[PDB]
């Protein structure tokens, strides 16, 4: 019973956040769950099903554990829009989250509400701190759609060894979310010089000019994409596409249309 | 006698299975999807160019595929012809997705229905290694299998089983019949595949910007000029070869090995109608230009393949949580949610019920492999013949849960084999100074368009109606909607509901037989409902 216990809940989500975790390197996911933590509940991966895993969750939340929540929590009209084993997702989270030693909201859905919370939000979905704040829950927000695997795993490690990290106003760990994408973008020199691509097929785009005039929201977006990269190889702007602000609260409505400034 | 499995694990999303049992076999079934998000409602009135970004978030497991379907639908309603390099790049990215998706499904989502990890501790490792060496061309040592055994041991002795907690196979289970040596090999490969999948997703990100959730497509083509550098192309190539070798040498051989011990599953989970739109086109306006072909098979009959006709699609809601009971072709799709509780008014799911000419169909790898086999697609013919000769069965064995599982492996293989072709073409184009990725386009005053994608789970289609550069209607009909949706207004069971009838249940408290059939469809509930 040596490794720290982690309980991982899936709510209103696309599971892209769970997948991003599988992309972790140093440690790799096998090292993470065999040597670093004990993954005591995770629906995507577990061998048993039905009643057997619900019993596992019941036992696990009696101990000292960290709670990880993926996806938004539907609260519209009583919250029946999302159910697991007959239970509304709100009730599951309300039971589990307040018991944890610490809670992590992974992905923009869990932090701020995400894609389903975009207008007109038919399920009345909200984020973790908005749903469970009255119960005393104060979650660390790992934002992104999905976040960089290093921002999640780095945060778990930090929690295990150093404690609660310092957060910004939106609950994001300052050690990862302290600067905008734009501050660290290799195309910053073009932006300041006024060197923009005006269409995706122009010589300027082929030359790698700044994408600001094609919609890029880097200047308003807090994340570490340019320096960290994804999958150790790439990131949106390097691949010629504007940033769509995926780590910002309400980005779906506040930063679209995506292809205009 | 009622059995309920909720939650179904090792899938994407929120599924509940209810079954009726009599004499130890399933006599009726209900496929119940229990999360609704409403992406179609959110899309209404928005900019068509935003669509691919919202719809990609339909699902993060089959990432990319909804963005593809959306730019294909908007490309289509606008009449643009994207350049050859965009077509090549998009096909390459889809190939990498097939490679990544099917690997993770077999080992990490499906295998635990067949493999008793705990029994791996009873394996003689030297004997397991020798068996490993008979199964595949790469060399395995006794020592590496001992290490794996040691890792499983630390886990069990720690008392923290983690994801193995309360497994159906703990304390023995009459339906798990693998010899300990095979359980050990499968477990070792399960762990190895966790590292291999990381390489498949990296390959994808070289063109796709990132995984999960790519960011390189636009209406009119692609944006990723950076990936056109010899260096980037060479880096894709090297990762692509490693993942391909693992698929060829470990995945496929593991699949046949395990299947061999479950030959009886060739008589379980039979279904009848199959369809696919095909994938990997040379001509974005002609399904018959596709590397894997479009086609429709009626009632298990492989001698006659009809042409896919998208005019024949209608989605039903009589048994789902939506208003009323009318069915609509997707250009006139309606999304009006209305909850009534489990079985209230007999309604039991947030999925609509897609029907083709009024009939229920199965889509996905088996369906895709059957059509290509019927049409004499040579790569598929060779792969199928190998499975069949290896298992000692005729083609009739394919119409089953065992066949559905084998077909996923074949689909993975035929895609991986072709990827090198598209890559060489892209490279040759670039070397010759042809580096176009984008074509300019303009909105018609008013138009409609449709994008067809054969995703790893099957036939995907996005349907747009736009006026003045604004979305008037945008509907998704997705492979798991077909496979796992509920009954239609005619009361016809869906592929998965029908596949479950007849299923034998050894232990009602641990009904692994239900998981085996459900997992063979590779369910995705966020996809199915959106
Ligand atoms: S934050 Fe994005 S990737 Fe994560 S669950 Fe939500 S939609 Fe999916
Ligand atoms: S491409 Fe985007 S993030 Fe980079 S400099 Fe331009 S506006 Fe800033
Ligand atoms: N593959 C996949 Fe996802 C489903 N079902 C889609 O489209
Ligand atoms: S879209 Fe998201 S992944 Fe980074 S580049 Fe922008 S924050
Ligand atoms: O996963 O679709
Ligand atoms: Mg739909
Ligand atoms: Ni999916
Ligand atoms: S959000
Ligand atoms: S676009």
């Amino acid at each position: 019973k040596k490794r720290p216990s982690v309980v991982y809940l899936h709510n209103a989500e696309c599971t892209g956040c769970s997948e991003s975790v599988l992309r972790t390197v140093d440690p790799y996911v096998d090292e993470l769950i065999l040597d670093v933590i004990s993954m005591d509940y995770h629906e995507t991966l577990m061998a048993g099903a039905g009643h057997a895993v619900e019993e596992a969750l019941h036992e696990a939340i009696k101990g000292d554990f960290v709670c990880v929540i993926e996806g938004g929590i539907p609260m519209g009209d009583g919250g029946y829009w999302g159910k697991v084993g007959g239970r509304n997702m709100y009730d599951i989270c309300a039971e589990v989250a307040p018991k944890a030693k610490a809670v992590i909201a992974i992905g923009t859905c869990a932090t701020y509400g995400g894609v389903q919370a975009a207008k007109p939000n038919p399920t009345g979905t909200v984020g973790v701190n908005e749903a469970l704040g009255k119960l005393g829950v104060k979650a660390i927000n790992i934002a992104g759609c999905p976040p960089n695997p290093m921002n999640f795993v780095g945060t778990v490690v930090h929690l295990l060894t150093k404690g609660m990290p310092e957060l910004d106003k939106q609950g994001r760990p300052v050690m990862f979310f302290g600067e905008t994408v734009h501050d660290n973008c290799p195309r910053l020199k073009h932006f300041e010089a006024g060197e923009f691509a005006t269409s995706f097929g122009s010589p300027e785009a082929k030359k790698g000019y700044c994408l600001y005039e094609l919609g890029c929201k880097g200047p308003d977006t807090y994340n570490n994409c340019p320096k960290q990269l994804f999958n150790q190889v790439n990131w949106p702007v390097q691949a010629g596409h504007p940033c769509i602000a995926c780590s910002e609260p309400n980005f779906w409505d506040l930063y679209s249309p995506f292809y205009s400034a | 006698n009622k059995i309920v499995v909720d939650p179904i694990t090792r899938i994407e999303g929120h599924l509940r299975i209810e079954v009726e049992v009599e004499g130890g076999k399933i006599k009726n079934a209900w496929s119940m999807s229990t999360l609704f998000r409403g992406l179609e409602m959110i899309l209404k009135g928005r900019d068509p160019r935003d669509a691919q970004h919202f719809t990609q978030r339909a699902c993060g497991v089959c990432t990319y595929v909804h963005a593809l379907a959306s730019v294909r639908a908007v490309d289509n309603c606008v009449g643009v012809k994207i350049p050859e390099n965009a077509t090549l790049m998009r096909n390459l990215t889809m190939g990498a997705q097939y490679m990544h998706d099917h690997l993770v499904h077999f080992y990490h989502l499906h295998a635990l229905d067949w493999v008793n990890v705990a029994n791996a501790l009873n394996a003689d490792p030297a004997k397991a290694a020798r068996l490993a060496n008979d199964l595949s061309p790469r060399k395995t040592t006794t020592e590496s299998l001992k290490a794996v055994q040691a890792k499983v041991k630390a886990l069990v002795e720690s008392g923290q089983l983690g994801i193995f907690t309360n497994a159906y196979f703990l304390g023995g289970h009459p339906a798990y019949v693998l010899p300990a040596e095979v359980d050990l090999i499968a477990t070792a490969h399960y762990l190895e595949a966790l590292r291999v999948q990381v390489k498949a997703a990296r390959a994808m990100a070289i063109f796709g910007a990132k995984n999960p959730h790519t960011q390189f497509t636009v209406v009119g083509g692609c944006t990723n000029y950076d990936s056109l550098r010899p260096e980037r192309i060479a880096e894709f190539r090297k990762l692509y070869k490693e993942v391909r070798e693992f698929i060829e040498q470990v995945y496929i051989t593991d699949l046949l090995a395990v299947a061999g011990f479950y030959k009886n599953w060739a008589g379980i989970g039979k279904t009848s109608n199959f369809l696919t739109c095909g994938e990997f086109p040379t001509d974005e306006y002609d399904l018959n230009s596709r590397y894997t072909p479009q086609g429709v098979i009626w009632g298990n009959d492989l001698s006659k393949v009809d042409d896919f006709n998208p005019d024949l699609i209608e989605e039903h809601v009589k048994y789902s949580w939506y208003e009323g009971a009318d069915a609509h072709h997707p250009y006139k799709g309606v999304t009006k949610p209305k909850w009534t509780e489990f079985h209230g008014e007999d309604r039991y799911s947030w999925m609509k019920a897609p029907r083709y000419k009024g009939e229920a169909f199965e889509v996905g790898p088996l369906a895709s492999v059957l059509v290509a086999y019927a049409k004499k697609h040579e790569p598929t013919v060779k792969a199928v013949d190998l499975v069949l000769k290896t298992l000692g069965v005729g083609p009739e064995a394919l119409f089953s849960t065992l066949g559905r599982t084998a077909a996923r492996g074949i689909q993975c293989l035929t895609a991986a084999q072709e990827v090198e072709v598209w890559l060489d073409k892209l490279e040759a184009n670039v070397k010759a100074g042809k580096d176009d990725l984008y074509t300019d386009w303009q909105y018609p005053t008013e138009s409609q368009g449709v994008g067809f994608v054969n995703a790893p789970r099957g036939m995907l289609s996005h349907w747009i109606v736009q006026r003045g550069g604004k979305i008037e209607n945008f509907q998704l009909v997705v492979p798991s909607t077909w496979n796992l949706g509920p009954r239609c207004a005619e009361g016809k069971l869906s592929a998965v509901e029908q596949a479950l009838i007849g299923t034998p249940i050894a232990d009602p408290k641990r009904p692994v037989e239900i998981l085996r059939t459900v997992h063979s469809y590779d369910p995705c509930i966020a996809c199915g409902v959106h």
